[PDB]
């Protein structure tokens, strides 16, 4: 009736179909006086009114068989019919209203929920999760009570049954639908971390990909809070770097874009000191090539592609500065250089090596632009200008040494003549650098 | 048979419903995040001007 | 067959409807952000006048 979730996965459908298929007679229990005769009659009538009037009459009556249950099948059928009535189209919000009237009425129900066998801990937990985050009723009591439940603990921690695991996970997410109620979830996230890392490891190897997708969805929902996202990468670094890598091999773009947006939220500027996270991720995790391949890849969803390009740009933002290539960019843009081992160190040159040529070697063209402007015009060498043109000569020398295809431009840029014309200069050092670049051009012809 | 055909159709509608559900959820989440972000920025600018 | 094809068309229409709902949610988020910014601005002005 009002906000009924968990109707998506076919697992919950098959489970609900398996639970409601049980054969039990309330009239036989009434004849044997196993419970309240009025409640048993109302239940027997409600069964035929379900399987095929208003609610609230059997509400109080159900509590009699709830708080006290002599049989397991009785309580199981009770919880099953309860959860079925929660998602029922006939009753719907009415039932919710019955839950909305008395906040303490669902307290004992949640207290009796999730006990004994895993079968009985399913339906009751489903109804409890449905009511907890339903509409207007929100309490940290039920959340804390369900979080400390040892019955649902092994259910969520079960690597054997996929049904129970997916159910507990989907219930966790449905309970996490409200961020205000996710605080305790952020506090109890330590237990959910194991199943998340397990799902991440299992991700690397029909509807079986839905569970991990819901888990990642919960991770992203927890990433909505910058506080919870602050201790995110500060908890498990191993599972953190396993996101994008497994996302690349992931068929569907759902969990992929989920992990992408989650990692993006982890490295987001909204998070304090999130730069180091993306830095280490792009360093020890080789996220640079992964982001490059992702940028070279394709996506059907618009949000996925947008977040992909955004994450790539965000990575490339702090990737350029390590080893800062922007330091030389400042000298180039201002047309004033200085003494730094940017072109001296092979590593620093190797860092910006890939950024040397983007479109028609635009960076190289801008690099030779200063020398060319100092050639056709100016060309009075004293102090600064000389050492700047010399440093540019050595830098372009190392660049040409690295990039063999950078020669073809130099001939069309008029740099071939200017380099040879620099053979005779005022300074012997400038002539030495020019001769070095000359021998460099003589290296490949 | 047409029964499995209809089952396949219902399965397709189910997958589409799941995609739409995830889309709506992501929409709500992004709405919350955008709300918090915009509120934070506006509060920052307003605090700057007021100060 | 035609039932499944119509179900597919209605599925695509449901996807487009989900996208439109997402857009409306974005606009609503922007509106709520503007309202919150307005309330914060009025509160900042009231605080400035009080100071």
């Amino acid at each position: 009736g009002a906000t009924k979730i968990l109707m998506d996965s076919t697992h919950f459908n098959e489970i609900r179909s398996i639970i409601r298929s049980r054969s039990v007679a309330w009239d036989a229990l009434a004849r044997s006086e196993e419970l309240s005769e009025i409640d048993a009659s109302t239940a027997k009538a409600l069964e035929s009114i379900l399987v095929k009037k208003v609610n609230g009459k059997t509400l109080i009556p159900l509590i009699h068989l709830l708080s006290t249950s002599d049989n397991e099948d009785c309580k199981k059928s009770v919880q099953n019919l309860i959860a079925e009535l929660l998602s029922s189209d006939k009753y719907g919000d009415d039932t919710v209203k019955f839950f909305q009237e008395d906040p303490k009425q669902l307290e004992q129900l949640f207290d009796v929920s999730l006990k004994g066998d895993f079968q009985t801990v399913l339906i009751s937990g489903f109804n409890v999760v449905s009511l907890l985050v339903q509409n207007g009723l929100h309490n940290v009591k039920l959340v804390e009570k369900l979080l400390k439940n040892n019955n649902l603990i092994n259910i969520l921690q079960n690597i054997e049954q996929m049904d129970t695991c997916y159910v507990c996970i989907r219930l966790l997410q449905e309970l996490a639908v409200i961020p205000e109620y996710r605080d305790v979830i952020w506090l109890h996230e330590k237990k959910f971390m194991p199943t998340l890392f397990k799902i991440l490891q299992r991700a690397t190897d029909h509807l079986g990909i839905q569970l991990q997708y819901h888990s990642l969805l919960l991770i992203w929902l927890l990433t909505f809070n910058p506080v919870f996202a602050n201790e995110l990468v500060q908890k498990y670094l191993s599972d953190f770097l396993d996101l994008l890598k497994l996302v690349k091999i992931t068929i569907k773009e759902k969990v992929s874009r989920l992990c992408i947006s989650i990692i993006l939220q982890c490295c987001s500027t909204r998070v304090k000191q999130h730069k180091k996270v993306i830095k280490q991720l792009l360093l020890l995790g080789n996220a640079l090539p992964t982001v490059q391949s992702l940028s070279e890849r394709k996506y059907s969803d618009e949000e996925l592609r947008q977040d992909i390009s955004n994450l790539k740009e965000i990575l490339e933002n702090e990737y350029q500065e390590l080893t800062s290539f922007d330091e030389y960019v400042a000298e180039l843009d201002s047309k004033l250089l200085c003494w730094s081992p940017p072109h001296v160190d092979n590593g620093f040159w190797s860092d910006n090596i890939d950024e040397f040529k983007k479109d028609n070697y635009k960076i190289f063209r801008q690099l030779i632009e200063l020398l060319q402007a100092k050639v056709r015009n100016g060309d009075v060498n004293a102090k600064q200008e000389k050492i700047i043109i010399q440093v540019a000569l050595n830098d372009i020398t190392h660049v040409v040494e690295l990039l063999p295809e950078s020669i073809d431009v130099l001939d069309k840029t008029g740099g071939k003549a200017d380099i040879m014309e620099l053979l005779n200069h005022s300074d012997s050092r400038v002539k030495y650098e020019a001769l070095k670049a000359t021998q460099a051009i003589i290296g490949y012809t | 048979t047409p029964n499995q055909v209809n089952d396949e159709l219902n399965k397709m509608q189910a997958f589409i419903r799941k995609e739409a559900e995830e889309k709506a959820k992501e929409i709500q989440l992004k709405a919350d995040q955008e709300y918090e972000i915009e509120k934070t920025n506006i509060v920052r600018n307003e605090t700057n001007n007021i100060d | 067959q035609k039932n499944g094809i119509a179900t597919l068309l209605q599925a695509e229409k449901e996807a487009h409807e989900i996208v439109s709902k997402a857009r409306k949610y974005r606009q609503d988020k922007l509106k709520q952000a503007k309202t919150d910014a307005a309330k914060e601005i009025d509160s900042y002005k009231i605080q400035k006048d009080k100071e």
